[PDB]
């Protein structure tokens, strides 16, 4: 437990071993403290000192040292990684993913991946150093088990960073020169490695059509439904955000989602007792539900509306609104049988009891619904025997105090039910 | 998205 001037009188003798030693004792600092001294190291000027050290080849021992205390220092603040940056870390981290000393190679991994993660700017000037190429070839081995445990699994977050964040999404050519690798990884029998794996994927396809095509293109998606069905709660998550991902793109990419099995599995996500999954799962039928007509037969063959009404009737709200956008893409697009069918299940109760939240957007939402429900009726000829049914569970006297409402298109819509069917 | 080593 060395005072930080103890180590600047050590890294400043000219005396490597003393250098050693003083290093090794920051080291201890910025890993064993609960609150490191980051910004003292930084302000008594070492991080350039460390730097020179990552290039004593003939001294792995003060490399380690260092690449550990940099490592730390650049999982800090955004200030605090700029400062590794600054004192041109990214090329000598780089220089050491060839070191021969496996523990060595695998801490210049993890600082990488902290100076990624910071954001698109230095995720993108990592790649520009030309960090991909070293940190792909060491997973160019025929099996992954034959790595360290620990060692892959710094790798895969690591390449997950580099996958991460938007404005501006990582350049095209990194990721498909990453892909191959995130697939190979994605077939890994670890936990963590599966899970960095599956959220390296979300990163890649949360953006437009063409960046989902790479993905799918990739033939990942029956992968990611399986993964979908794993019982670590650490994979699901990832996989299903991935999977609902996709489901923005376009009508074909849905499809491939449906084909693979995905529906067979939601059965279980929309009770699931994870909040946010449930909320996810909701999300991702809606998008299903705003596709073709015979898209949402899919979703009514796979017995999933009821699991709609029963998200409807009871769930975290923010789930509950997702159920509702379900139900209005659902009556938008869909026959009159398959809005019938709806009906049949019992939509129209949990929908009117919903017309009472303190949330100006879901009430929109619902008042679509019902007019595109309505208006399915009109085709049937019985408009009648569906508004007694908003009448006797109480959704005629929401519908008519929602005429008087202070928003533009509340008491637009209201208005109109009640004046064209009440 | 970043981790120190502890
Ligand atoms: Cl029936």
């Amino acid at each position: 437990n060395w005072s930080v001037e103890d180590i600047v009188k050590g890294i400043n003798s000219n005396n490597l071993e003393s250098q050693l030693q003083a290093t090794q004792a920051a080291r201890k600092l910025l890993s064993r403290e609960k609150q490191p001294p980051i910004d003292n190291i930084i302000r008594a000027g070492l991080i350039p000192k460390f730097v020179s050290f990552l290039g004593k080849t003939d001294c792995s021992p003060i490399q380690f040292e260092s690449a550990w205390a940099l490592t730390n220092i650049a999982s800090g603040t955004s200030e605090q990684t700029k400062a590794v940056v600054d004192g041109g870390a990214i090329p000598a981290f780089i220089s050491l993913l060839a070191s021969p000393h496996a523990h060595i190679s695998e801490q210049a991994v993890w600082a990488l991946g902290n100076i990624a993660g910071d954001g698109s700017a230095f995720r993108d000037l990592v790649i520009k150093h030309g960090a991909i190429d070293p940190l792909l070839a060491l997973l160019a081995v025929p099996d992954l088990s034959t790595l360290a445990c620990g060692y892959l699994r710094n790798l895969t977050w690591t390449l997950s960073n580099l996958c991460r964040n938007k404005n501006p999404a990582p350049p095209l050519d990194a990721v498909e020169q990453i892909l191959p690798t995130l697939v190979r990884l994605l077939h890994h029998n670890d936990p963590e490695v599966l899970a960095d794996s599956c959220w390296a994927i979300s990163y890649l396809t949360d953006g437009p059509n063409e960046r989902i095509e790479m993905v799918v293109k990739k033939g990942v998606v029956p992968q990611l439904v399986k993964l979908l069905g794993a019982t670590e709660l650490p994979i699901v998550t990832p996989a299903l955000r991935a999977i609902g991902n996709i489901v923005t793109g376009t009508d074909e990419q849905t499809q491939k989602v449906i084909d693979a099995g995905a529906l067979a599995v939601f059965p279980s996500l929309l009770t699931n007792p994870k909040t946010n999954i449930q909320k996810e799962a909701t999300w991702t039928m809606s998008n299903i539900t705003a596709g073709r007509q015979d898209q949402i037969q899919q979703v009514v063959n796979h017995g999933l509306v009821p699991f709609l009404v029963g998200v409807l009737s009871k769930a975290d709200f923010k789930t509950q609104k997702e159920a509702a956008w379900a139900i209005t893409n659902y009556t938008s697009g869909g026959t009159v049988e398959q809005i019938v069918y709806l009906v049949h299940c019992g939509i129209i109760e949990p929908l009117m009891n919903l017309l009472s939240a303190k949330d100006t957007k879901i009430i929109q939402v619902i008042l679509d619904a019902i007019s595109n429900i309505f208006q399915a009726a009109e085709k049937l000829g019985e408009t009648e025997k569906l508004s007694i049914m908003i009448e006797e569970c109480g959704g005629l006297d929401k519908i008519e105090a929602l005429q008087r409402h202070e928003n533009e298109s509340v008491y637009k819509a209201s208005l109109n039910l009640i004046e064209k069917y009440f | 998205r970043k981790r120190a080593k502890v």
